[PDB]
Order: C-alpha cells, then sequence, then structure tokens
C-alpha cells in the first residue's frame, strides 16, 4: 500500500477527466470551498416553466 | 418577451393592493339646486 501520508479521496460521481489528470496531491489547508447555501429542494405545484 | 416566471428565475414578488372611492356632495343647499363644496385657487400663468 503506497500512498501513506496523504488523505486519499476517489471521484466516483463521473466528474473526473482522465485524459487531464491522473492525481492532484495538494496541501488541504490552502484549497476552501464556501458553502453559501447547501443543496434545498422546493416543490412546485402552480408555477410556469418556460415561454412561447 | 416581458415574461418573468418567479420560480424558474429564483425570484420571489410582493404584490400590494388597496379598494377606494370617493364622493363629492354637489347637491341644493338652502341657495339653491346644483351647489359645489370645493373651490380651487388656480396658478399665475400671466407674465407681467
Amino acid at each position: 500500500g503506497s500512498f501513506l501520508g496523504f488523505n486519499t479521496h476517489f471521484n466516483r460521481n463521473g466528474a473526473w477527466s482522465p485524459e487531464s489528470a491522473v492525481a492532484f496531491i495538494a496541501d488541504s489547508s490552502r484549497v476552501k470551498i464556501g458553502v453559501r447555501q447547501d443543496i434545498t429542494v422546493k416543490f412546485l405545484d402552480q408555477a410556469t416553466l418556460g415561454t412561447g | 418577451d416581458n415574461q418573468i416566471n418567479l420560480a424558474e428565475r429564483d425570484m420571489v414578488a410582493l404584490r400590494l393592493k388597496a379598494r377606494f372611492a370617493y364622493v363629492l356632495g354637489v347637491s341644493a343647499t338652502a341657495m339653491g339646486a346644483n351647489k359645489t363644496p370645493v373651490g380651487v385657487v388656480t396658478p399665475d400663468v400671466t407674465p407681467p
């Protein structure tokens, strides 16, 4: 088992681009994701979608 | 072309409304038949 000393994460949602990268190695303290609003669902029943 | 679908554009709106009526009591007085209860001062539109 080769990758000791990394926290390893595997992309499984089909976002990976295998023609561009084999792997990214990063300092995780220096990457931040701002979550202004996490995924919210609204049920629509009266609304209109599209035009013409 | 002016259509805003609020839910599809992630918008909301307020609708504000009121219902009003007006009546002027033009009526007979002790002076006679068709008397108006309001007068007006109109602006000076004549140059010196």
